[PDB]
Formats: structure tokens, C-alpha cells, sequence
């Protein structure tokens, strides 16, 4: 009982009730987003996709989380180049837990 | 108050530290480059030298006299 869809540019495979990260997206953190670009769904039968997002298929879920990624520090060095170069980054996520998957 | 006065924008600089790593650009050298005569301390070539070619204010002559009356 899982289903494939497609959100920030790569495909995620998600369970009922679990959450999942994944890229930033403008909906505030106290609302229900809906996925109907199901890629498959899978349970005791299996249904594929004829066409690409099946026909009908929707995935539920509640928006918990918009927090940022762990630092990530970024250093470009060239060998005995005189030139040394620092930075940092922290990609914003955002964390949602899947209620419920249509058929 | 005497702790809020500002001065204008762009009025100053902070001028420019040769030496003082990397980032700050004009590091290692601070901005004369590599060896010669230029890059040495207290180097360089005097007014009017050219390298030991004749001087333009050698190659041209000399004209004219000064004038007293033209001072009164």
C-alpha cells in the first residue's frame, strides 16, 4: 500500500501515514496539499500507468515543517593559485506527512 | 546626540591595506606584481627617464629668453 509521485523534480515513494522531506513550497504550514501527479500506486493489486499520473490519482497530505537543511560548507581551492574561496549553504525543506492515497 | 552624527556618504574611503590575506585582493605583493625594479622597496625610475633613451626634454631645444618687465 505505497504510491510513486512526482514533486520537486524527483520522485518520491511514500507510504501511508509517513512523512517525507522534500523541496520547498509555498503553502503555509497549517494546510493540506494535494499530489495528483501519482506516477503509481501499489497495494495487494498492482495498477501501472497507461499514461504518466494514472488517471484519477491523488495523495493527500498535511504540511508539519519548513525548516532548513544542515549547513553545508562549500570550498573552492586552486593549488598555488593564490586563490581561496569559502561558503555556506542550507537548502530550505519541508517536511509533510502523507493522510491519505486515493486509488 | 554626540553619539549619533554621521558623516555624508562617500566621503570616506578607508583607504587601502597592502598585504592582509587573500580575500581582501590586493594581497601578496599588494598590487605591484611580480619582480622588477617596481616591485623593490623604494624602487623605481626617476622623472623623465625613459629607459636610458635620450629624454624628450633633452631631444627638443631650449628657446626663448625670460623677460624682467613682464614680473612689473
Amino acid at each position: 500500500m505505497y504510491a510513486v509521485f512526482q514533486s520537486g523534480g524527483k520522485q518520491h515513494r511514500v507510504s501511508e501515514g509517513q512523512t517525507v522531506r522534500l523541496e520547498k513550497l509555498d503553502i503555509a504550514t497549517g494546510e493540506t496539499v494535494e499530489f495528483a501527479e501519482v506516477l503509481m500506486i501499489a497495494n495487494g493489486e498492482e495498477v501501472k500507468i497507461g499514461v504518466p499520473f494514472v488517471d484519477g490519482g491523488v495523495i493527500k497530505a498535511e504540511v508539519v515543517a519548513h525548516g532548513r537543511g544542515e549547513k553545508v560548507k562549500i570550498v573552492k581551492f586552486r593549488r598555488r593559485k593564490h586563490y581561496r574561496k569559502q561558503q555556506g549553504h542550507r537548502q530550505w525543506f519541508t517536511d509533510v506527512k502523507i493522510t491519505g492515497i486515493s486509488a | 546626540r554626540l553619539n549619533t552624527l554621521s558623516p555624508a556618504e562617500g566621503s570616506k574611503k578607508a583607504g587601502k591595506r597592502l598585504g592582509r590575506g587573500i580575500g581582501s585582493g590586493l594581497g601578496k605583493t599588494g598590487g605591484r606584481g611580480h619582480k622588477g625594479q617596481k616591485s623593490r622597496s623604494g624602487g623605481g625610475v626617476r622623472r623623465g627617464f625613459e629607459g636610458g633613451q635620450m629624454p624628450l626634454y633633452r631631444r627638443l631645444p631650449k628657446f626663448g629668453f625670460t623677460s624682467r618687465k613682464a614680473a612689473i
